[PDB]
């Protein structure tokens, strides 16, 4: 029961950083596909606020609602980012994780994630 | 590794949180012999139980507080150092006043997790199913953001046959004179 | 007309009320070829056996069976295939015969 | 017979029933006692044949099929479509020649 | 509309129909603060009701043509046609004098069965005759290694086995039934299927069906079972 | 002497096995007068049964990764360090975080094998029985060991009687024409 | 007379009858040591089984003096009069024919029933005669204020009403029923009572009643449900 | 045959016979994995389905001859001659005109009993004939010297009396029940047998039996119970 | 109830050490009998990897899921030789088993195993 | 045809229906010649009793009872013997005189 081939429209930063919609150099709207497609889905998803759909208010993270604030907490943002990335369809499991927290900057940095999908 | 959290069921505060008890129970089914052959269907994830043991300074206050929160029966997200839990009910609030502890709260509160996305004899089938999950739920009123947004998105309620309410006769004739008079 | 749901399986069986009759149908697939197959029971007697799932024609149409046209299509004209064919890219549908007298019609 | 070319066309016979047919064929060679497990070269040479007999019923049902108009697809289906004076237009897909 | 079956993680689907209803009751409950809808519906239960036939027939009609005029009135009530396996005795029979047709469909319909001892049934808005010691084709098979509860349970006739629901076993149907049991109790494999019942829960009772069949003889025949005058 | 196993339940590793507890019952059945005489059919075989008291250094992280894994039902294969175990499912988690313990997961885990190889309705009769010791098993589907011998063994899956989905009456009428016109 | 009600220890006294008894068989059990007398009772029961008429009866005669004349043998055998509310197409009818009666008069009492479409009962030694459709005059309050337990149980046509044993309610009269479930389940207030179920125990077992009422539609008039002929 | 009775390690043997069975219907069942094979019998089952006569019969013949014309089909069926004691009114009654017999021997037997009221019955094979008010010679004593469990329950006409199942009891015979209970309650001793019930264990439930008597009056006739026409 | 007997083809050892089809001196084809038939069936169950048939992926040994590998434990590789071993049909018990280790050539030797078949 | 199940068992009695008729059939091992007898009863009265099970011939031909004919049959003419009959290498077979009759106008 191989994984379904899934295909979304794809998202590059532009010049000021942020994700736009991209013409590839044959000048068509480029489109992702099975793995970098989950990997971009699950960006989309990170990157929302909970209760900000106004047709589904039970859909994105509850970034300001735990990890926003006055309260550095490693266990809870991990839990918090594992939980979102995990619930991204094609997701089986993340192999790696790592925080820390810069308080000059009061920058909370998550890196080291590695994510297996479905498509190995 | 636990979530250090704030110490409190639902909005009213606690002072110290004695002990914490986490349960999550799956009930198999087995025949007389066994049956299997790709059926695994045949498994309930039931939900989550808490137990834990509080206790508060302000032993009076506390306890109204706890009694009036439970008997809202309202569903909240408990805040545990263990995990997260959405939509948790008090069952039951225990408090014991004795020589030992006297004038301070000391008790156990039982949360469940609760069961829910189906009432339908109020509710109706038009177009999608909701299962996909390459697409977006089933706008609902239930789960609108806003005001405006429920009311556009209400897919309607919809319970059995009405009676309606007599009306006295002199007010009846008046206002059947005002409509149907002229 | 109707459609047929086509499961994920390279074996299976069904039975739906084709003008009032009970029809069981058993779809495989054929690796060899790599093309689906039907046979047809009309109340627990298989009338037809072994043939070839084709877009674009009636599959019943040499039979005289009585109970409709079943056929299959695509967007584009392509062949039903163990992936196609579950996945929804091509369709199995049932039209009964007033159904089609009135497309002919109109 | 029940298997093969029957009057309501190819009855194609199981893999599984493809096995058992030739198990039982060596118990009555061998009597019941002989070992054809998987492991046991008898039953690697009974797991083999069963397989390659449903790939060769397959392409029996697919030469039987190939006769008709109506299930011939690409060069049989223009061999067949010469009995009624149809010849492939050059990029006619089979959909549109077998409607044609 | 009942759908029943399995959906595995992996797998597929198993759901098929099990009963299609014309809603007969329903009433809620508590049980606490519950409510739980309990449902009653209909089998071919608007021809039970609704279906009255308007007929006369001449004599040497042979016996069948008149099967189909009474589900032309059923057919009007929303039944369809299903196998219809008449006994030989009956395929070859013709007449002498004129057949009345007035009142309950379902009146006449019995006397038929008690006339010739016939058996006729609606399954799912669909209409099935089938001989009293006949059945029709269609096989399934219950085994520790295919769906067997317990043991086969032997009966006179034939057996009575419990199962997974698992959505085929449709009445006047084959079953052939294998177990460690029915061999040192000599009871061959297979039965016809008279008598379904479906038994089950979503969350703690899994789903169970039972099937009582009676045993098919050397000849291909149904053991009915001594009918009493 | 202990199999000398790795300390992992499923996918999600443990750092501390604390005990293991084994039971295997076997039911019988009797009724009023002694009835033998060449009978020993009615003994059953029940399935085992695994008690594992169970720590670890992170306490959330694992309690996470044990409700996921409890909650996904597959049944696995068990190390312990007397026996393994097929086919086993977690039926119940618990876990305590009080003043003893209360930075790590502390708590046990409930495992019961499972018993299968019957769904039956979609498996026909049309072959070999399998029960046979000098026999190999019947191909089926599930034990295949590739895909493509899969989809050949599959020996079919029957779904019940079907309802088709209608096409809407503009869709359907097009497609009439493009079929039966063209 | 079996009297039941409520006697706290201010208030007063709320006992009524609750069904009045002719003696059909009693019978006394050890449970232990005990001695607990089964009885069981007669409503009407001396109609039911000694009340025979007699009558010639003309035509012209109007479509009520003859329940009168049914009544008087009724009445020999001891039952009152209730309230006879008939069919406003009864009301008017009168005759071309002569009108046998010999043998039964609850047989056919029943045939009459079925023949005009009407309800008549015997309640606690009383008979009284309503339409199908319609009810008889006299409501009475369920809430959850006025003794309601749990749902006021929606169904088909009306409700199904558990509240503690308070002796007014008879079949035949009317329930306004108020819930905080009720309003979401659009049901209305008022039905006819067509069910009375009395259940009770006077150390543990509640006093416990249950009515079964048929929802009464804008039109003044019962949701009867449909007959089948 | 159905033997029970008590097989103490002194005494003897009190095993006797207390259903004689003609085989019903069998089947095993599972619960765990036991096999309890369930069996119904028959008593007169032979009779109740294939006993059929043949009669004319004339004029002034009298009342009793032909019960041995009855039971000579019956007794084509294997059903042995019990105690027959007719009603004083039947056994002097002669004749003015012939009697149809043809179809169900079973049922004209009952409409016998409706006729004038007697009872017949088939015990173990064997068939029995008694009048409505009347009983048969042979007693029996209940007591709890002599088997006696509880209360000898009272009744309208007689009692009902559970005791160890031990075999002389049979229907239309006596009783003789004493306790210290009926002294008290006012109650004969001398009761027909009408209902035996048998229920019983080998393991665990003791042997029970529960007979129902109709109070012999002083005239030494049974308290029939008022028969609704 | 005496044993049934069982035949199956025999394998011999050739000169490069492994086992084949053989022919016996009389040129017909040789079978094996009651207990050589099982003692060589047992030793085919034993060389077989699981999952390495097609048809039947739940037979064989777990050996490169279990055994091979950086864990050296005789409570395992005996546990699992002994499992195999009695699994075989006709197999009643097993007398002796010796396990030893050479860690110089990393090979595993289970050595004195006695098998006592239904045939004695 | 069918084809009739022996357990391996020395003394053993099945019933089967025949031609539309209950048959018990019993079956018992002679150990003195090492052979087996069967008894045939119809509805209940044994009609034969004692005769011996022996390999290619019609064992009821005498008899006339019309259940058509019950036989054995083996490979290579090997004798039942114990364990030959049970292990099937011999086999014990019912056909029909209907069966019979289109086989031999083959």
């Amino acid at each position: 029961m191989a994984a379904p081939s899934r295909i979304g429209l794809a998202l590059k930063k532009n010049e000021q950083g942020i994700a736009d919609i991209y013409l590839d150099a044959s000048g068509n709207l480029s489109m992702v596909q099975n793995t970098e497609a989950v990997g971009q889905h699950a960006r989309q998803r990170l990157m929302t606020y909970l209760g900000e759909w106004f047709l589904n208010k039970n859909v994105g993270v509850p970034w300001l609602r735990d990890l926003l604030g006055k309260g550095y907490d490693p266990v809870l943002a991990e839990a918090v980012i594992k939980a979102e990335i995990l619930s991204t369809d094609g997701v089986t499991e993340i192999t790696s994780f790592s925080i820390r927290f810069d308080q000059g900057r009061r920058a909370l940095e998550a890196f080291d994630i590695e994510v297996t999908t479905e498509y190995d | 590794m636990i979530i250090a959290f704030s110490s409190a069921i639902g909005p009213v505060p606690l002072t110290v949180v004695i002990s914490e008890k986490h349960t999550s129970k799956v009930e198999l089914t087995t025949n007389p012999i066994e049956s299997g052959a790709d059926v695994t269907d045949h498994a309930y994830v039931k939900g989550k139980e808490i137990e834990l043991e509080v206790a508060d300074r302000n032993a009076a206050a506390t306890w109204a507080a706890l009694v009036a929160f439970q008997e809202s029966r309202v569903p909240f997200v408990l805040m545990t150092g263990l995990s997260m839990y959405r939509n948790m009910i008090i069952t039951e609030i225990d408090a014991t006043r004795n020589a030992q502890h006297s004038k301070i709260l000391k008790g156990t509160v039982r949360l469940r997790e609760v069961k829910i996305v189906e009432t339908g004899t109020a509710e109706d089938s038009s177009g999608k199913d909701g299962t996909d999950k390459n697409k977006s739920s089933n706008p609902s009123k239930d789960k609108a953001a806003d005001a405006k947004t429920a009311d556009k998105a209400n897919s309607g309620v919809n319970a059995g046959d009405k009676g309606g309410t007599t009306v006295a006769a002199p007010r009846a004739q008046s206002l059947l004179k005002g409509v149907f008079g002229g | 007309m109707i459609e047929l749901e086509v499961l994920d399986e390279s074996k299976q069986k069904f039975s739906v009320i084709l003008n009032d009759r009970r029809v069981t149908i058993e779809l495989w697939y054929n690796t060899t070829n790599d093309r689906w197959s039907f046979s047809l029971a009309l109340d627990g007697d298989n009338v037809v056996t072994g043939r070839r799932l084709v877009t674009g024609v009636d599959l019943l149409a040499p039979f005289g069976l009585g109970i409709g046209a079943l056929f299959l299509l695509s967007e584009n004209g392509e062949p039903p295939t163990r992936a196609n064919l579950p996945l929804g890219l091509v369709k199995l549908y049932h039209a009964t015969q007033e159904e089609i007298d009135a497309a002919i019609s109109a | 017979m029940t298997y093969g070319v029957q009057p309501t066309g190819y009855v194609k016979k199981p893999l599984a029933v493809h096995l058992a047919e030739i198990e039982a064929s060596m118990v009555d060679l061998f009597g019941p006692g002989v070992i054809q497990t998987e492991q046991s070269p008898l039953g690697q040479l009974n797991g083999l044949y069963a397989d390659l007999s449903y790939d060769l019923d397959e392409r029996g049902e697919d030469l039987y099929q190939s006769f008709d108009p109506e299930q011939a697809e690409g060069s049989r289906l223009d061999i067949l479509a010469r009995y009624r004076l149809l010849s492939r237009r050059a990029g006619e897909s089979d959909e549109s020649f077998r409607r044609a | 509309m009942l759908e029943v079956g399995y959906t595995p993680p992996g797998g597929g689907n198993n759901i098929g129909i099990i009963a299609k209803g014309k809603i007969r009751d329903y009433q809620h409950d508590r049980e606490g603060g519950d409510i739980i809808s309990t449902v009653s519906c209909g089998d071919g239960d608007k021809a039970y009701r609704r279906a009255t036939i308007s007929k006369t027939i001449p004599k040497g009609t042979p016996l069948t043509e008149v099967v189909d005029e009474i589900h032309k009135e059923m057919k009007k009530e929303g039944i369809a046609k299903g196998e219809w396996s008449f006994p030989d005795k009956v395929k070859n029979t013709q007449l002498k004098r004129p057949y009345s047709m007035c009142g309950s469909c379902t009146r006449e319909l019995d006397t038929l069965g008690r006339s010739h001892g016939f058996y006729w049934n609606i399954q799912n808005e669909t209409m099935e005759i089938i001989p009293g010691n006949g059945h029709l084709p269609g096989s399934l098979l219950i085994t520790p290694d295919t769906g067997l509860i317990g043991t086969p349970t032997i009966t006179d006739n034939g057996i009575k086995v419990k199962a997974l629901i698992n959505p085929e076993a449709r009445p006047n149907r084959m079953m052939k039934v294998k177990s460690q049991v029915l061999k040192m109790n000599r009871k061959g494999e297979d039965y016809r299927i008279s008598e379904v019942s479906f038994n089950g829960d979503n969350q703690e009772g899994d789903w169970i069906m039972t099937l009582t069949g009676e045993a098919i003889g050397g000849d291909k025949k149904v053991d009915e079972g001594k009918k009493a005058k």
